[PDB]
């Protein structure tokens, strides 16, 4: 299988700001991969469109996904409210990786991260599923409105969000 | 410190 490829269409406070794209690496994660994928396309019913990034901090991530409480308390998956840990075979390598946010192990939802570093702290915890394709200078100007304490000066938002192939 | 969670966030 082709590995397949999303895009998030980044908006500042409302203000269109770029797009983003991520290959996701169903490859190695097909499971993890294909719940971003459909929380991306909406396909369900639910998922990311219209949500925020809640928490960035400038140097380390920008963290979003929580559709239902935004805040980091909520989301869910395509196969419930959650679902195990896939596999660790993939590694935080820098910036642009593509890894899901959890709550402990077997905790995945749709809360995901985009690393602007490379974060080999979080190796074996978190299950790296994608990267950035296009649009890094996007994610860089994302993490310009975060802060030490994750709070963000403007509201970062993906105005719209699907697939490419 | 530098963690990534949802809910008890951590140092």
């Amino acid at each position: 299988m082709v590995n397949p490829t999303v895009f998030f269409d980044i908006a500042v406070d409302g203000e269109p700001l770029g797009r983003v794209s991520f290959e996701l690496f169903a490859d190695k994660v097909p499971k993890t991969a294909e719940n971003f994928r459909a929380l991306s396309t909406g396909e369900k019913g639910f998922g990311y469109k219209g949500s925020c990034f809640h928490r960035i901090i400038p140097g380390f991530m920008c963290q979003g996904g929580d559709f239902t409480r935004h805040n980091g308390t909520g989301g869910k998956s395509i196969y419930g409210e959650k679902f195990e840990d896939e596999n660790f075979i993939l590694k935080h390598t820098g910036p642009g990786i593509l890894s899901m946010a959890n709550a402990g192990p077997n905790t995945n939802g749709s809360q995901f991260f985009i690393c602007t570093a490379k974060t080999e702290w979080l190796d074996g915890k978190h299950v790296v599923f994608g990267k950035v394709k296009e649009g890094m200078n996007i994610v860089e100007a994302m993490e310009r409105f975060g802060s030490r304490n994750g709070k963000t000066s403007k509201k970062i938002t993906i105005a719209d969000c699907g697939q490419l192939e | 410190x530098l963690l990534v969670x949802a809910g008890l966030v951590l140092a």
